[PDB]
């Protein structure tokens, strides 16, 4: 009794009036249940239809309005604001789409076929609008601050790009140095520019920033909340090595390692370096290398045999402590950005290529710090077997990629081919009279000024045998290696002569990625990296709401890709911060729990996981995240009891229209 | 002359797209589906469908998104769950299960929701009135 | 006595073997573990005032056990719904509960709901050949063997025949002959499949045993490592006797197996076609459903039916008041029901207006079973809409080469 | 500490007398459940039965006894209220006679509650102003048919129907009240049993009917004298059966002769008559379910074509009420001791006497409640009312309102604060059916037990009980029964139909019918198998005629 509905009949000029009686519909709806007024308008998207509809609002006091006009989808908003400018809450609105789907696909010969449906469907539209409720619009309110998980180039990027926006940040690294594979690169193509020359302005910007806090050697513990709030509890592992901040803070007015470096060199512990792939000794305490961003010198806990010599090292400064453990913080941050980037998948493995048991045979991560002027040797490329340079390199691209027999990767890596060419000039330029072959299978040189490095590799001198190596033998005498495979053009056999072979090898997710991305609720993609929101329209975004992937962690990508990719995410990041709130849907899921019953089938039927089962009154329940829904109605539609209300699509609502339809 | 009843239950994003272009492309079908517009067509409920077929429904469709297209990336495949829980249950009471279907029109099929719409006309004539509205409902 | 094994068991103690039905071995475990502290009580079924009146009981104090010896095939009733409704779903108890086949899916069924704690409860499962009403047996008794069935001092099926011995002597009749008339087993355990319950933590029966130990000794099988660490502790503490089982035993209980399924089949053929299909199939439906007059107890007995408050209740979709109801109160039931329905029987046999609930809910969900697969009653997988698969869904709209569910999905 | 027990009830809310488990945990009642070894409803409920339980432990029940002092009540001890109840009781009787006061009783209490009711209400201060609800609640059905049949209860059982062959329910809400009585029916039309309903709305029963026959309100007697009419006019009535046991048969073929086309005096065509008639005459065994004149007719009926003494036939009045037969059979009714013994003839007084220890019985006919109601003022001053609400249920309940405001102390026991309760000057407060532990008298004359679930709120009491204290406070000899097993063994000692129901018998889930004479005997399930239980034996019919509204 009470619901006082009023319906306005749109004649939209001639094309829907063309097609049935407006006065039959109009009359018709002047008698249904609750319908306090029935109106017709020519164009009442125009401002007298507003003007009309505020009119009859007021004079009528209409508790909602049904409108009989074109599809929601193209003016739901204008006449949700209509609505509204004259005291009725924006969803308490409800449309008829009488013109894309009654008036202009039943144009010839059907008057009095079309009338009828428009009479049923202004029926249902009233019906529905009978039982609609108040949505008052409400938010979720958002942390300021952000968190970058990953130190390389990506993570370094958005790390900085949400700090010179204004957000405070932690950027959070694994290891005791953030540059990540870029620092470990000697050149970069296809501009041949010194990666850490260009990569160095970038990591003292981070290191200087005061919104940043850099807290290198720590990973994620757990992770809990929705993109409103995220609680991330943090293991600071323990670096045996106090910053001059931590040293006075611990009390001592002596600095803290201003990195003299004595310590190393009184350490008797050698241990092989990560950073130079194994290659290069370092002592229990070390740095990676002498261009890292926090110059603090971990000490390695599990190598160091607590001597106690580093400390007389360093007395006076009292920057070591060989006695303390691993820390754990808990940091309440805004929404998160995953840069974990990428590792080399083990070609030791695909036992063809004799990576592991022939010595002259080496990756590409070994080749690039090999001939790196900061590498184990003076940047002079040497064989291991005995230490001379070669005169004759061998490229095998797409080393364990295109693979579909289950030991490599079914995908390319991208950027193999590039810095195969990179490696090919390095030894001919470096070593006079050097030649470089590349056994390709499809050179994939795409990127902007990439098929002009290639013109410029072959134009150099290198040689291009199309053909995937078919295997590797080494002369026991002198350790050459004998590669097989065929020059597919030219069609024949062929047996090169390699002084050193060099691997390109496929990239994969780095060690403990899986486990961080589903610490975050994220899931993996087909190949195994980190999925999108979309694959087309979100590359940054994924399904849960506030995290957020930058760089190769997301897919192989070149270093520009990687930031371009690493500046969207902390664009996108930075969004919800920035406006301080997130919106909910005006439609989200609610949890009658007087109804629930605490069965929790419904929690692994949200895509977005935010049904989850919970205490309240002492009643196992259920509780939705309304930061996550998203209006779907999937857990609406299932629930025996009726116990989840899909407001604005309640089952009461839903019912009345299909009772209305077969109504009179 | 006794007129088919037939009810559609089809998704914002992609069936109500679909019809919404047919009629902007001028393409004609018989008047003889209505519809109702859920968000996601997951929000469908087997007690809508049944609800629908006792109340005197004579045909029933439900349109959907195409599978990997649904606009909230799994409803669509928990909707064909239940449809087809549906159509095994419309065979055991007796009823014509070919009463009933789902399909897969996307926003850019017009005339492929034409094609519909004069394909289920055409079964429900065929069929004849639902056997329930005779049998005491 | 680890997990597979195949035993035959009885008591230490002459009285439960002498009241055991078949070697007391079920009683002589729940009152070790009784004693032991495993459990904080043992939900038993009891003779009431006679023979063909069996009641529920749950047991603290160990020496009231006795009572529970022996078994009666007139108690067609179902522990696990009981036990959510009265004790909380065993969330605070732990409880050690003989069930039969039915009553274990019927567990399996509300732990998959969480409406209760399956780490909390073991499960003493015992063969089941079938049940007869109360009310039917004493028909039969009085009818057919000419017999008061006051006089009755035991009654059971073995070999395939209903036996009473009474006050005289003993007669027995083929279960077949009686039903055949209109007595015997309910109609729900003629069709009933489920005869040993593997996915209980021992199964207990009288199958198998062979020569002098006819009927001294239980069959038992180990379907766990819960009842292995049971049947190993009541050995220890000398209150159970276990031999290794005779192979040509086993031999022979697989064939009664093997026999007991061939005969359910044939059960569910002839009353599944005996419905009848199309049209016709739907107005027997409709005239049956037509006499409901909303007693519930169809919902409140299901064990699967577990909402707080039912869809049938709601005023959208039955009109209140209004008692010849509409036919939407048992779809709503088939909806949610057919689909993982164990066949228990209450439905039909609690309904004052005499509904065939167990038959039309069976007969979905034998077409359901066929079609996706899912088995209802074992290992607490998710209801097939409660898990709901991408490669299942791409692979089933596949299999009919159709772009659409319209046609070409059955046979 | 009974954290789950089962106890078997008896269904407090209607005839049928279906049997259920009531779920006792630590001492409350916390549930119901089916009990399959009943044979009245193999452990099948209505709505009703299954939610039986809500109400026991009510926070509204009543749990001290209270006194009304210058207005509002006020809280009592038992011995406050029970000395006020005596003295008045006392000076009303001793100024006034046995015309004063008058008793009330429920037909849902058990049936020792009604005896020792009865009991008090004779014994002590001799008057026999005693009467229940059964008059407005059920009907004057019984009187009918005892004037039909010698005994007005129904005659054969209700599963019997099930051995029929042409069930005839004439104008009933089987289905709606007394639905498992209705479950029969449904059985009968599963086994193929022709089935015709007389009911004038189309109902749930007359789904169930192979032939639904509707005819104006209020002309019942009407279309029975034309069915009648037509099976004596071609001769399908049981001449042996008329000849031998039947008397009056030439009074009703003169009276039936005027009613050849009664349409338009009642709705129904004549070949629907015909047929109905037809079908009833000639089906060997046929059973009329029922729901004075109406009921009398009936009988005659039934008694033309031969259809009482037998298996699965006979007229069966459903009584509306849990112990509306065992109210009646207890003695709670003006002119009868205890299963009818009729306090007009002497005898039965004399034997009273002998086996009560009193003297002088009052031998003149009573008041029922609506004569009560109607003298509440003038002569009947001061009434005992054990579990009746008489302003909620009565017809114009402001004339109630008047006539209890007339009175001079009311005594309103009852388990719940009814709006009857603020005009009494004494309450004192009751026990439900799950705190009692006595017998109902189900409708087809089965004695189901009624056992104890549960102890009573507070300092409430069991009827018989708080009897037991106001007799021995005003010094009535007579009432040593501390428990109703007692009180059941006084009942036989004294009824000569009731004696061989023992507690040991009703122990038993069959319990026993109420014909039951020696205590070997089993029951007496069919009514007037090889007599009438008339002053001769042989039944007489009579000729009603259509008195219009
Ligand atoms: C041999 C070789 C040569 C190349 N040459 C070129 C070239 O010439 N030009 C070019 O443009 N590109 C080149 N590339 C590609 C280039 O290296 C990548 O595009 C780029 O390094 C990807 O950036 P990123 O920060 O995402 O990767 P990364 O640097 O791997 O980022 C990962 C960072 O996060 C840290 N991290 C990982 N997991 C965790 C965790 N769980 N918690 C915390 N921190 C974690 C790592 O320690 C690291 O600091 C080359 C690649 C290879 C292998
Ligand atoms: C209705 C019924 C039918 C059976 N049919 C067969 C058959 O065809 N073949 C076969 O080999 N075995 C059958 N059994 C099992 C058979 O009784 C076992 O051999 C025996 O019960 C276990 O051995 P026991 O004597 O050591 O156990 P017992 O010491 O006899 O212990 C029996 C246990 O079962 C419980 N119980 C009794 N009645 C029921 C009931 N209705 N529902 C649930 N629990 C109950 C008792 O409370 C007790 O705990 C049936 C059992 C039942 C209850
Ligand atoms: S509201 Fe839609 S139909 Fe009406 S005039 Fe505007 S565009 Fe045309
Ligand atoms: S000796 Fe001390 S100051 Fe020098 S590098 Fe080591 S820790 Fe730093
Ligand atoms: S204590 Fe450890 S880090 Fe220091 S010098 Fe000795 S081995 Fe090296
Ligand atoms: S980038 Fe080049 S070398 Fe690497 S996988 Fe792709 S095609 Fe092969
Ligand atoms: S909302 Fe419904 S499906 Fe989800 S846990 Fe509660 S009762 Fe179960
Ligand atoms: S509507 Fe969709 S996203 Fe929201 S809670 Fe339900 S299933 Fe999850
Ligand atoms: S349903 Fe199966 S397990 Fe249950 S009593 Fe019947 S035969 Fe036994
Ligand atoms: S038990 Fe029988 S009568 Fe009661 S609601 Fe269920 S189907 Fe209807
Ligand atoms: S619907 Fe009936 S037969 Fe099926 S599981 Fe439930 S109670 Fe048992
Ligand atoms: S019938 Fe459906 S809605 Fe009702 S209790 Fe059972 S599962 Fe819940
Ligand atoms: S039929 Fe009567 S006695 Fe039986 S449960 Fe219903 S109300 Fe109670
Ligand atoms: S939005 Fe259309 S299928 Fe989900």
């Amino acid at each position: 009794t009470e619901p006082r509905i009023g319906v306005f009949v749109c004649h939209c000029g001639t094309n829907i009036a063309g097609s049935m009686s407006i006065d039959d519909v109009v009359n018709y709806a002047k008698t249904l249940p609750y319908v306090a007024v029935a109106d017709q308008y020519q164009y009442m998207c125009s401002t007298p239809g507003q003007k009309k509809i505020d009119d009859a609002i007021k004079e009528y006091n209409l508790t909602g309005v049904v409108v009989a006009a074109c599809s929601p989808r193209l003016h739901e908003p204008t006449f949700r604001t209509a609505t509204k400018e004259g005291g009725l809450n924006p969803f308490r609105f409800e449309m008829a789409n009488i013109r894309e789907q009654n008036s202009w696909v039943h144009m010839h010969g059907m008057w009095d076929e079309a009338t009828q449906k428009a009479k049923d469907q202004v029926r249902m539209a009233v019906a529905k609008a009978a039982k609609l409720e108040d949505l008052v619009p409400k938010s979720v309110p958002v942390e300021k601050t952000a968190m970058v998980v990953g130190g390389g180039v990506a993570g370094m990027q958005a790390a900085l790009d949400l700090a010179s926006a204004g957000i405070k940040t932690y950027l959070i690294e694994r290891t005791p140095t953030i540059g990540g594979r870029m620092s470990q690169l000697d050149k970069t193509f296809p501009t041949l520019d010194c990666s850490q020359c260009i990569l160095t302005p970038k990591m003292v910007d981070v290191g200087r920033h005061p919104n940043i806090e850099m807290m290198t050697y720590t990973e994620v513990e757990k992770v809990e909340g929705y993109i409103g709030n995220f609680d991330v509890t943090l293991r600071k592992k323990a670096r045996g090595v106090l910053t001059p901040t931590e040293a006075t803070a611990k009390g001592i007015v002596g600095g803290g390692c201003n990195g003299c470096g004595d310590c190393s060199a009184v350490c008797p512990v050698i241990k092989p370096n990560p950073f130079e792939m194994g290659m290069a000794p370092r002592k229990a305490i070390y740095i990676y290398h002498a261009q890292v961003m926090p110059l603090i010198y971990t000490v390695d806990f599990d190598s160091c045999v607590k001597c106690g010599l580093c400390v007389e090292a360093c007395g006076d400064k009292k920057a070591i402590d060989l006695e303390m453990q691993d820390e754990f913080i808990t940091v309440k941050v805004g929404t998160a950005v995953l840069a974990t980037g990428y590792e080399l998948f083990p070609i030791e493995n695909k036992r063809e290529w004799g990576y592991k048991q022939f010595d002259n045979v080496i990756n590409a991560l070994e080749f690039e710090r090999l001939i790196c002027a900061s590498g184990p040797t003076g940047g002079h490329l040497v064989r291991p077997s005995d230490g001379k340079t070669p005169m004759k390199v061998g490229f095998v691209l797409c080393a364990g990629s295109r693979d579909n027999t289950g030991i490599g990767k079914p995908y390319c890596s991208r950027f193999c081919c590039m810095y195969s060419l990179k490696h090919a000039h390095q030894i001919m330029e470096k070593i006079p009279g050097a030649v470089a072959y590349l056994f390709y299978m499809d050179i994939r040189s795409f990127g902007k000024m990439y098929e002009e490095f290639y013109y410029r590799i072959q134009h150099e001198g290198a040689k291009f045998i199309r053909g995937r190596v078919a295997n590797v033998l080494e002369d026991k005498e002198t350790k050459n290696l004998h590669v097989f495979t065929e020059d597919t053009l030219l069609g024949r056999p062929v047996d090169v002569e390699v002084d050193l072979l060099v691997l390109a090898a496929a990239v994969q997710p780095n060690e403990g990625a899986n486990e961080l991305r589903k610490k975050f609720g994220v899931s993996a993609s087909q190949d195994g990296w980190m999925l999108e929101a979309h694959p087309k329209l979100n590359p940054c975004g994924t399904t849960t709401a506030g995290v957020f992937l930058a760089g190769v962690c997301q897919g192989p990508k070149d270093i520009p890709d990687t930031v371009a990719q690493a500046e969207g995410a902390a664009s996108a990041a930075s969004i919800p911060i920035h406006m301080g709130e997130v919106e909910l849907e005006p439609y989200f899921a609610m949890c009658i729990d007087e109804l629930c019953a605490g069965c929790g089938m419904c929690v692994n039927l949200c895509p977005y996981s935010a049904l989850s089962l919970g205490e309240k009154n002492g009643r196992t329940v259920m509780v939705v995240t309304e930061a996550k829904c998203k209006g779907c109605g999937t857990c609406g539609g299932f629930c025996p009891g009726g116990a989840i209300k899909m407001q604005h699509f309640t089952t009461p609502q839903i019912v009345a229209q299909i009772d209305a339809f077969f109504a009179g | 002359d006794w007129k088919p009843q037939i009810l559609a239950i089809i998704c914002n994003w992609c069936s109500y797209a679909g019809a919404d272009l047919a009629g902007g492309a001028r393409i004609q079908y018989p008047p003889t589906v209505r519809a109702i517009r859920v968000m996601c067509t997951g929000r469908v409920d087997m007690l809508f469908i049944l609800k629908a077929f006792v109340e005197g429904a004579d045909g029933v469709l439900v349109s959907g998104c195409h599978f990997g297209d649904c606009h909230y990336l799994e409803g669509n495949y928990k909707a064909a769950k239940r449809m087809f829980m549906i159509k095994n249950l419309l065979r055991n009471i007796g009823l014509d299960d070919r009463r009933f279907r789902m399909t897969f029109v996307s926003a850019s099929e017009g005339a492929k929701w034409g094609m519909v719409m004069e394909d289920v006309t055409n079964t429900i004539k065929e069929l004849g009135p639902s056997p329930i509205k005779e049998f005491k409902k | 006595a680890a997990k597979g094994d195949m035993l035959y068991a009885w008591a230490k103690d002459a009285e439960i073997q002498k009241k055991g039905e078949c070697g007391g071995a079920v009683t002589a475990l729940l009152k070790h573990a009784l004693e032991t502290k495993m459990v904080d009580a043992v939900v038993a079924i009891k003779k009431g005032k006679d023979l063909y009146d069996a009641v529920p009981t749950v047991i603290t104090n160990p020496e009231d056990i006795i009572q529970t010896a022996g078994s009666l095939h007139c108690g067609t009733l179902l522990i696990p719904k009981l036990i959510k409704k009265y004790l909380n779903g065993a969330k605070d108890m732990k409880l050690a509960v003989t069930c039969k086949g039915c009553d274990a899916m019927a567990f399996y069924e509300l732990a998959k709901r969480n409406q209760i704690n399956l780490d909390n409860i073991i499960m003493i499962g015992v063969n089941c050949g079938g049940s007869v009403s109360p009310v039917t047996a004493r028909k039969m008794i009085s009818n057919k063997f000419g017999v008061d069935p006051d006089t009755v001092h035991k009654e059971e099926i073995d070999k395939g025949q209903f036996i009473i011995e009474y006050e005289g002597g003993h007669k027995g009749i083929k279960i077949d002959e009686l039903e055949e008339e209109g007595y015997g087993r309910r109609s729900n355990c003629r069709r009933c499949k489920m005869k040993i319950p593997r996915q209980a933590d021992i199964a207990a029966g009288n199958w198998g045993v062979i020569g002098d130990k006819a009927g001294k000794a239980t069959f038992l099988e180990i379907c766990s490592e819960k009842g292995a660490n049971l049947v190993n502790s009541a050995q220890s503490k000398g209150a159970l006797e276990i031999s290794p089982a005779d192979p040509k035993g086993i031999d022979i209980r697989a064939k009664v197996e093997k026999a007991m399924f061939n005969l359910g089949d044939e059960w569910r053929h002839r009353d599944f076609e005996g419905m009848g299909k199309g049209k016709d199939r739907l107005k027997l439906m409709m005239s049956e459903s037509s006499k409901c007059i909303k007693c519930y107890a169809c919902v409140e007995a299901c064990p699967i039916c577990y909402c707080i408050e039912c869809s049938t209740k709601k005023p959208w979709y039955i009109a209140p008041g209004v008692l010849p109801t509409s036919f939407m109160f048992h779809l709503i039931r088939f909806a949610h029901v057919s689909d993982s329905c164990i066949n228990c029987g209450q439905c039909e046999e609690l309904c004052p207006m005499e509904i065939p609930n167990a038959l039309f809910m069976h007969s979905q969900q034998v077409e359901i079973e066929k079609m996706f697969g899912h088995i209802p009653g074992q290992d607490m997988t998710p209801p097939i809409h409660a898990f709901v698969e991408e490669k299942a869904e791409r692979a089933r709209l596949d299999a009919t080469g159709t772009d659409s569910i319209y046609t070409n999905i059955f046979t | 500490s009974e954290i789950m027990k089962y106890v078997a009830t008896t269904c407090p809310y209607c005839g049928v007398g279906c049997t259920l488990n009531l779920v006792v945990s630590n001492g409350k009642v916390v549930g119901v459940e089916p009990n399959q070894r009943s044979p009245i409803n193999e452990g099948k409920l209505c709505p009703k039965g299954v939610t039986c339980w809500e109400h026991i432990h009510s926070p509204d029940r009543l749990t001290t006894p209270l006194i009304k002092k210058d207005g509002k009540f006020i809280e009592a001890s038992w011995d406050e209220a029970l000395d006020l109840v005596a003295k008045n009781l006392k000076v009303i009787y001793d100024k006034h006679g046995p015309k004063g006061l008058g008793f009330q009783t429920s037909c849902r209490t058990v049936n020792e509650d009604c005896y020792i009711f009865q009991k008090f209400a004779r014994v002590g201060f001799k008057t026999n102003n005693v009467d229940n609800c059964a008059r407005i609640c059920h009907g004057p059905s019984v009187a009918g048919l005892s004037l039909s049949f010698g005994s007005g209860a129904a005659t054969n059982g209700f599963e019997d129907a099930l051995n029929a062959d042409l069930i005839l329910i004439w104008g009933s809400n089987a289905v709606e009240a007394h639905p498992l009585a209705g479950r029969r029916i449904a059985q009968a039309k599963k086994k193929g049993i022709q089935i015709i309903a007389v009911d004038p709305r189309y109902t749930m029963t007359a789904r169930l009917a192979d032939t639904y026959v509707r005819f104006n309100p209020s002309t019942h007697i009407a279309l029975a004298n034309s069915m009648m009419y037509w099976i004596i006019k071609e001769g399908l009535e049981d001449k042996k059966f008329i000849q031998d046991r039947v008397n009056g048969f030439e009074d009703l073929k003169k009276t039936v002769e005027n009613y050849a086309d009664a349409e338009a005096i009642h709705g129904v065509p004549l070949d629907v008559v015909k047929d109905i008639a037809f079908r009833y005459a000639k089906a060997k065994n046929a059973v009329i379910i029922y729901c004075t004149d109406n009921v009398r007719s009936m009988g005659n009926l039934a008694l033309l074509t031969g259809n009482v003494g037998r298996e699965g036939v006979g007229v069966n009045p459903l009584r509306g009420q849990n112990n509306v037969q065992g109210a009646c059979d207890m003695g709670a009714y003006p002119n009868v001791y205890s299963g009818y013994q009729k306090c007009e003839v002497a005898e039965n007084r004399a034997k009273m006497e002998k086996a009560w220890s009193v003297t002088n019985l009052p031998d003149w006919y009573g008041a029922t409640l609506t004569e009560q109601i109607n003298q509440c003022g003038d002569e009947i001053k001061g009434m005992y009312i054990l579990g009746l609400n008489p302003v909620v249920t009565y017809p114009s309940s402001n004339h109630v309102k008047a006539q209890l405001e007339k009175l001079d102390f009311l005594v309103v026991q009852d388990i719940f604060f009814t709006e009857t309760c603020q005009y009494a000057d004494v309450i004192l407060p009751g026990a439900c059916f799950a705190e009692k532990d006595g017998t109902f008298t189900s409708g087809e004359r089965r004695i189901n037990r009624v056992r104890k679930a549960v102890n009573p709120p507070g300092q409430a009491k069991e009827d018989i009980h708080i009897i037991s204290e106001l007799a021995a406070k005003m010094g009535f000899k007579g009432f040593e029964l501390p428990t109703a097993k007692d009180v059941w063994d006084d009942m036989r000692a004294v009824t000569p139909s009731m004696f061989g129901a023992t507690y040991e018998k009703l122990e038993r889930p069959e319990g026993i019918c109420w014909p039951c004479p020696t205590e070997e005997h089993p029951g007496t399930p069919i009514l007037h198998r090889e007599k009438f239980a008339t002053a001769d034996g042989k039944g007489n019919l009579f000729g009603i005629d259509y008195r219009p509204p």
